[PDB]
């Protein structure tokens, strides 16, 4: 099975088609970049969480054996 | 005075009504997918109003 023949009046229209690379252009645009973006901020996140866990316990076997 | 057969035009009645009746009836309720966007005409924004 195939079904598209939905380009008739956009093979009509070029301003039709210009606005729809356009709105390609911007859903990639924005699909892309909030998506990444979201995936860094988490991962960014829990590696600062665990960062300054990390720190602290550091922070606690340093104090805890008194040169 | 006419000579030879007078002028006429010919039209076919049947396929003509019978094209009417499918397309009115079928053709204007396809899904919207198959339906385009009309030419130098303004057209709502919102898919689900009549216009």
């Amino acid at each position: 099975t195939a079904r598209g023949i939905v380009t008739d009046f956009a093979f009509l229209s070029p301003l039709a088609s210009s606005a729809a690379s356009r709105s390609s252009a911007r859903d990639d645009k924005l699909t892309a970049l909030l998506a990444q973006l979201d995936s860094l901020t988490r991962e960014l996140n829990v590696v600062s969480q665990q960062l300054l866990d990390l720190r602290q316990q550091v922070s606690a076997l340093k104090a805890s054996s008194p040169p | 005075i006419r000579v030879g057969n007078n002028f006429a035009m010919e039209i076919n009645l049947n396929a003509n009504l019978w094209r009417n009746f499918l397309y009115s009836n079928i053709a204007l309720y396809l899904p919207d997918k198959l339906k385009y966007s009309p030419s130098n005409v303004k057209i709502s924004d919102n898919p689900n109003t009549y216009d």
